[PDB]
């Protein structure tokens, strides 16, 4: 039964890793996105006029 | 117009090419160089004007 008990305990830590790195994607895809608009700005609005 | 969109200086034009997955810009741009230094003013009066 210890094989039993520690399937259990690997298959929830497993999803629980798996559902963090989801998170952790999707907010750097945000962050990228925000990150490529304030290079923009940079490369726009101080190295000449708007 | 917007400086540094596409080319590196002042933007001419572009021609369009392929690729496997992709597009390639060919970006023609014109650049200053062979400088010199003077001394300047802002404005000149004659005649009081
Ligand atoms: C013009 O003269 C100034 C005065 O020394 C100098 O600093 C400047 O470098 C000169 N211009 C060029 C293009 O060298």
């Amino acid at each position: 039964e210890a094989e039993v008990q520690i399937d259990r305990l690997i298959t929830g830590r497993l999803q629980s890793l798996q559902t963090y790195v989801t998170q952790q994607l999707i907010r750097a895809a945000e962050i990228r996105a925000s990150a490529n608009l304030a290079a923009t700005k940079m490369s726009e609005c101080v190295l000449g006029q708007s | 117009k917007r400086v540094d969109f596409c080319g590196k200086g002042y933007h001419l034009m572009s021609f369009p090419q392929s690729a496997p997955h992709g597009v390639v810009f060919l970006h023609v741009t014109y650049v200053p160089a062979q400088e010199k230094n003077f001394t300047t003013a802002p404005a000149i009066c004659h005649d009081g004007k």
